[PDB]
């Protein structure tokens, strides 16, 4: 987000509009590996397995 | 799309036809066909070289009759030798000669040598026949 | 070769490395399809040139 | 002043090269014929 | 030994067949029946493998 | 203005005329007509010429005769034969043109295969030119 | 050869020079300068356009005058 | 007097002013020659700014 | 890296020291994120030992 | 970060490239020591699981 925010503060205005879809798909990729993702070493379990 | 936008016109005055090689020139607001690059150069004032561009563009601006002098040289590239060598040659057929002009060194390797010493040749011109040594007639 | 192949491959041995080829012919005829048909429509050249 | 072509080069003979392929798809017809009967 | 020897002759009068001055043309027939009658030769006389 | 128009087999074009305020151009297109040099001083020439949409580039006129037409208003009549068509491209049919208006536009030479097989070390200088201004 | 393209001369008759623009046409083997496409096309009896060849490439074969219709 | 000539063996003139000089790129010093030799080639129109500045119809093939 | 670039292209050229530490720092984090996952354990049944 | 910013309004501008590359580094050295700060492990209590 800082780097969106200092891109506008400098006055690019290149994200507005359709161009926001680089910054968004990231931020939803990077929310599916933190929430998601798969089970550690005590949690051996998964569906290939299971 | 955002490297590089469709909108990106007018970067130099002079351009070519991406597809077709023609050569245009922009004066005003017009673009005017040109018979060659050295009358686009002259006419535009910029020691530049054609930009290439797609030809669905130029056919979006206004048009103009042709331009420039015809048959004038179509490329520059100016060198500057070391020393200066011209010779200017005749060559006689076995009653009919040819005239060469060379530019640069020749090449004096073979049978051929410079004409030193008491060396000399003789040829006719005008009824008078003439002797050539120590470089005169 | 329809025919052919109709008549002669039920009474034919083959070795697993054959058998596992055929299969991921499927698989790599199925992967194209989607880059294609876009390209049919013109879909990427109308976006580069929005 | 006018300008000097050169004269254009003859086309090269197609018969040569009409039954050359007609050997090839001739052998393989006949050869491959002989092995398929003899599977039966 | 007899067998092996007619192959020649049957091998040169098919590459002598095509017309005009000797070249690639002859070359494509001429190597293509002998590889024929080797082959031929081979799975119904079952010998001289090598 | 006269008007003709025709369709490809129609037996007779339509003839018509038409009146307004301004030559029946859109003015957002107005800026791009393209003003010829006129060498010619008598009234047998245009001043002007404009193409609009679905325009045609290759034409045929009333023993046939084909033309050129560039999009710098100028025409170049081209030979009948295979020769000159297959070297150029033209093979396909081309439009229907009157030439009432088609004789309007300045001429340059035909494209004959016969004549553009030529050397030269210098070309002729073009009189009675016109002022190219900035 | 996307970062710094280029070209070859290859069987086509009709050439122009990478960085120049300027239109050659073989006849043998000696390139004429041409004066417009139109001609080019009309010599050499093939309907296409020129290929881009390299600078350094197109000095090293022999010349001759201009050819072809001006204005064409 | 300035000259440039061509690989096709034209010599063409060369207007000695600031403008046509830097216009065509020529701001450079150029090597002597000498006229017996160089008159045998053939003569072309010549370069300046004031000869392009202008419009044609169409050429004429004289 | 087109998140970064679509803004050079754009001339703003914010990047370079203080800009450049954001899309420095954050680059590192992706690779710690998806390597957490595959660093689950270590044991082998590879081809090699079979 | 305050011992960076304070050079920059000095004027000097020494950083970029070449001297950036003390700072970035150093960084990433006080970041390893509170890792092995929070060492160990497995001992897996928690509210949820309680």
């Amino acid at each position: 987000g800082g780097m969106v925010a200092m891109v506008f503060a400098s006055g690019s205005h290149v994200f507005g509009g359709i161009g926001s879809i680089f910054p968004l798909f990231m931020m939803v990729g990077i929310m599916m590996m933190m929430f998601r993702g798969m089970g550690g070493g005590q949690q051996q379990m998964s569906r290939p397995k299971l | 799309s955002f490297i590089s936008p469709s909108g990106q016109l007018n970067e130099s005055p002079i351009i070519a036809d991406r597809d077709s090689g023609a050569l245009y020139v922009r004066v005003g607001d017009r673009l005017y066909p040109a018979l060659n690059l050295a009358s686009a150069r002259l006419i535009t004032g910029r020691p530049d070289n054609p930009h290439l561009v797609r030809s669905s563009q130029i056919a979006t601006m206004p048009r103009g009759p042709l331009v420039g002098i015809p048959g004038a040289p179509s490329s520059f590239s100016p060198k500057s030798p070391p020393a200066s060598s011209w010779l200017v040659c005749d060559t006689v057929a076995t009653q009919g000669v040819t005239v060469t002009v060379i530019d640069g060194t020749p090449d004096l390797t073979g049978h051929r040598q410079i004409l030193s010493g008491s060396d000399a040749v003789v040829l006719r011109y005008g009824g008078d026949a003439w002797v050539i040594r120590e470089g005169r007639r | 070769a329809g025919m052919a192949a109709a008549a002669h491959v039920p009474h034919t041995i083959y070795s697993p490395l054959f058998r596992k080829f055929v299969e991921w012919i499927e698989y790599l005829c199925l992967m194209p399809i989607f880059p294609l048909a876009l390209w049919l429509m013109n879909v990427y050249a109308a976006i580069r040139y929005r | 002043a006018p300008l000097v072509v050169p004269q254009p080069p003859a086309p090269r003979d197609m018969v040569p090269i009409w039954v050359a392929a007609g050997g090839l798809a001739g052998a393989l017809l006949i050869g491959g014929a002989v092995f398929g009967t003899a599977t039966l | 030994i007899m067998l092996m020897s007619a192959i020649m002759p049957v091998t040169v009068a098919a590459a002598a067949a095509p017309p005009g001055p000797v070249g690639s043309p002859q070359a494509v027939l001429g190597f293509g029946v002998l590889t024929v009658a080797a082959a031929l030769a081979l799975r119904f006389t079952g010998r001289r493998l090598g | 203005c006269w008007w003709w128009e025709r369709t490809a087999g129609e037996n007779r074009a339509r003839v018509r005329v038409v009146s307004g305020p301004t030559i029946p151009v859109a003015a957002t297109e107005m800026n791009k007509v393209v003003s010829l040099v006129k060498a010619d001083t008598s009234g047998r020439q245009a001043d002007q010429v404009y193409f609009g949409p679905d325009h045609a580039n290759f034409v045929a006129v009333t023993s046939e005769s084909l033309w050129w037409v560039t999009d710098a208003g100028a025409r170049f009549g081209v030979e009948d034969s295979k020769e000159a068509r297959d070297a150029l491209g033209l093979t396909l049919t081309p439009s229907l043109a009157p030439w009432v208006a088609l004789r309007l536009l300045p001429q340059g030479p035909t494209l004959s295969r016969a004549d553009a097989l030529v050397e030269h070390d210098t070309l002729p200088m073009d009189m009675t030119p016109a002022e190219l201004v900035v």
